């Protein structure tokens, strides 16, 4: 089986579904689509759990156009830029009315999953068949867990599984034989760090549900459906503790009774990281927190980052191997002429070029040093993913500097 | 690759159009349809060589992106003697501030020329993608 | 007040010549003719006229190389993509000044042209 997985999702309900300012009815329509998602999520231990939702009731933040790819990238830098900074969470959804071009229902981008301007996905909600809907929302965040498309051999028992590049009539909720594996795939190879510990129950907003595996306020545990449930001390059904157990679920939890205070409940993963002790109140670990951003790094090679720290030389060899690293500033410059890949920010899909302060913080340029090779400034670019080959923001760019999440390289000390 | 109608030379295309435009509407004209386009530039001897290759390829003087700047004329020279160049009585018909490519040179030398001119170009797209 | 054969005006020296040469040869010939001497140059339309008459009178050739030379080969460039310009191949011709008598204004003209001289 896989690891239990979740993932703190916020929606984001544009101006075409925020007609009806009116929230109520759409909620209960969004709550349904998760719940249904989750339900589908289940054979692979994955949990979304809404811990926001958010109306553009004034506006649209960004240009909702025809085009698919467009308007992803735009909210994909949107959520960077605003969103990021102001709420934090591990991917963002944006649910819409628009018919896009292609016939297309929902797009996202490959193995985004936590990445700042890649967590994002696009979902055009089909009125009220909401399970429809929870399988587009599925098939999206899939895709951004590694998984690709079903092709010539890949089985379910519905002959039209979630991964499926056409959505039928009655999609199944079921995943592929391929899609299984290349999640495996996907996790064994990213290795994405923010996804393992769920939100403290008092921040998801999603109803209560019991039985989908994910302890929320009111429940007094959650081992899941009766069928797959292995816990000693919880009723797999009524999410009831048991006999004589204190807790069922939690970090502060152990042979079913609450850790002493004073207890460490989750260390500290990376040098960026600031571990948490339980309260002897309550089974539920304390909210995790990481280390103080701008916080040194690696031998001075970086600052930490909500949680990671980011070097230029790794990102180049996730993008182009282990035989790859940074070119020379020379290459950077490229970023100056505001070309298809050399840029920094972008307003209204319109390519700027960057201030000669901030060339370390556009187009990430590397020195693949591999054979056959002829090109000292190589870069990765993709009209369908431009922002995967930009330097990650919270990058060293400069002693003291760092890439905010605007594609500037401002002083630590002000970025944080 | 960019297998649209051009050659491919390090992450850019160059497509060569025959059309006679002044070096403004070259310009504007690499940057339309071939969206992002822009008249080429040459930044380095490889990359010269390459679009001579392309000139030479080809089945008269070609309009290369390169532009001045200031505001100055003159730009910054002055008179032989010494003085600056107080008094200016150059018609503006008779400055040669663009530059060309053209065959008997090899492609590889730059040329003023009046920028009203009409040439050929040379325009550095985006590959297809 | 200028010695033989230089007629005075302002302050300074002025004597034309047929001897057509390229503006470079104009020059280094200005220069071997006295200690000080350059093509002329013209700051005022009030000086022009005076170098214009000048020719009329004693040249031949209604025309003079000036005093500019190499007019655009050394200013502040950039590609119309922004980028940066490092790399620079610039052809060796190159372009000079020169003043046309009758309609008294001022055309360029590739330096290996021969035109008459007037020093100052
Ligand atoms: C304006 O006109 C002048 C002269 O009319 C041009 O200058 C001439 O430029 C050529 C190069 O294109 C020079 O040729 C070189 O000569 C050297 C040998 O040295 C020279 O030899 C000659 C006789 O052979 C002497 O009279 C000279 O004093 C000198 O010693 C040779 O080694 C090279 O391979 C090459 O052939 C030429 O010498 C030079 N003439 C002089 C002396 O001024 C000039 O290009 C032109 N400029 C413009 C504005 O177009
Ligand atoms: C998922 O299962 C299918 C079948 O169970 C695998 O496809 C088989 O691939 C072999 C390749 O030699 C074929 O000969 C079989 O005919 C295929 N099975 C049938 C009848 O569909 C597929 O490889 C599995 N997915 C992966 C790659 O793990
Ligand atoms: C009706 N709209 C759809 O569901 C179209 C259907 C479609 C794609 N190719 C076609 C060729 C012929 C007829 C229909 C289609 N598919 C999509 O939107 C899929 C897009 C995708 O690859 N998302 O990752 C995501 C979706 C599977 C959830
Ligand atoms: C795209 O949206 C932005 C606001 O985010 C707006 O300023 C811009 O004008 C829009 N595009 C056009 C051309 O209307
Ligand atoms: C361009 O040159 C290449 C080899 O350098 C050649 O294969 C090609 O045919 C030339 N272009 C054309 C269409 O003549
Ligand atoms: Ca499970
Ligand atoms: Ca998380
Ligand atoms: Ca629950
Ligand atoms: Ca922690
Ligand atoms: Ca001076
Ligand atoms: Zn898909």
């Amino acid at each position: 089986q896989f690891n239990k997985i979740f993932i703190e999702l916020v929606i984001i309900v544009d101006h075409s579904m925020a007609k009806k300012c009116n929230s109520t009815a759409t909620n209960t329509k969004i709550y349904e689509i998760v719940n249904s998602a989750n339900e589908i999520f289940n054979p692979l231990n994955i949990h979304v759990t809404l811990i926001g939702v958010e109306f553009w009731c004034d506006r649209d933040l960004i240009n909702v156009t025809s085009s698919a790819d467009e308007t992803l990238n735009s909210f994909g830098e949107w959520r960077a830029s605003d969103l990021m900074t102001r709420k934090s969470h591990d991917n963002a959804l944006l649910f819409t009315d628009m018919r896009f071009d292609l016939n297309t229902l929902g797009i996202t981008f490959l193995a985004g999953m936590c990445q700042a301007y890649r967590s994002v996905g696009i979902v055009q909600e089909q009125g009220n068949r909401n399970f429809k809907t929870a399988v587009i929302m599925a098939h999206e965040l899939s895709h951004n867990l590694g998984m690709y498309h079903d092709g010539k051999n890949c089985i379910c028992n519905d002959s039209s599984c979630v991964m499926s590049p056409v959505l039928s009539d009655q999609p199944s909720k079921l995943f592929s034989n391929c899609s299984i594996h290349d999640y495996q795939r996907y996790l064994t190879r990213y290795k994405p760090k923010c996804i393992f510990n769920p939100p403290l129950r008092k921040d998801i907003v999603s109803p209560p549900v019991c039985g989908n595996e994910i302890w929320e306020e009111g429940e007094e545990c959650d081992c899941g459906s009766p069928a797959n449930c292995q816990n000693p001390c919880c009723d797999a059904a009524t999410c009831k503790l048991k006999p004589g157990a204190e807790c069922g679920n939690g970090l502060c939890c152990y042979q079913c009774k609450i850790k002493t205070a004073g207890t460490v409940c989750r260390r500290a993963r990376d040098e960026c990281d600031v571990p948490e002790h339980c309260t002897g109140q309550s089974a539920e670990c304390p909210r995790d927190q990481l280390q103080q951003n701008g916080k040194p790094c690696q031998n001075n090679r970086g600052y930490c980052y909500n949680g990671d720290c980011p070097i230029m030389r790794n990102q180049c060899i996730s993008l182009f191997g282990s035989r790859a690293n940074v070119a020379k500033d020379s290459c950077f410059q490229e970023n100056l002429k505001g070309s298809y890949y050399g840029y920094c920010r972008k307003e209204n899909g319109r390519k700027i070029p960057c201030a000669p302060q901030d060339v370390k913080c556009g187009r990430l340029f590397c020195l693949n040093n591999s054979p056959r090779n002829k090109n000292p400034c190589n870069m990765h670019y993709s009209c369908m993913d431009q922002h995967k080959g930009m330097v990650d923001p919270g990058t060293k760019c400069e002693d003291g500097k760092v890439c905010n999440n605007k594609r500037q390289c401002v002083d630590v000390n002000t970025a944080y | 690759d960019c297998p649209p109608d051009s050659s491919l030379y390090r992450y850019f295309c160059y497509r060569v159009f025959k059309e006679h435009k002044t070096w403004e509407a070259a310009e504007r004209f690499c940057m339309e349809h071939p969206n992002n386009g822009h008249l080429v530039s040459i930044e380095s001897m490889e990359e010269a060589e390459f679009v001579a290759k392309l000139l030479s390829n080809t089945t008269t003087h070609f309009w290369i992106g390169l532009m001045i700047k200031d505001k100055e004329q003159e730009c910054s020279s002055e008179w032989s003697d010494g003085s600056s160049v107080s008094y200016d009585k150059l018609g503006k018909q008779e400055f040669r501030k663009c530059f060309v490519l053209e065959k008997e040179s090899g492609y590889r030398m730059w040329f003023n020329r009046n920028c009203e001119e009409r040439y050929l170009f040379v325009c550095k797209v985006p590959p297809e993608c | 007040d200028c010695p033989s054969g230089w007629l005075s005006y302002e302050q300074h020296c002025y004597k034309g010549f047929n001897d057509l040469k390229n503006w470079t040869d104009a020059e280094k010939f200005c220069t071997e003719q006295k200690k000080g001497s350059h093509l002329v140059s013209l700051h005022s339309r009030e000086e022009e006229k005076f170098v214009v008459n000048l020719i009329s009178e004693n040249l031949e050739y209604p025309a003079t190389w000036i005093g500019l030379g190499n007019m655009w080969k050394d200013c502040r460039m950039e590609w119309s993509d922004r980028g940066n310009v490092k790399y620079k191949a610039l052809a060796e011709e190159s372009y000079c000044l020169i003043m046309i008598t009758h309609e008294k204004v001022w055309k360029s003209m590739t330096c290996n042209f021969i035109a008459p001289v007037v020093c100052k």
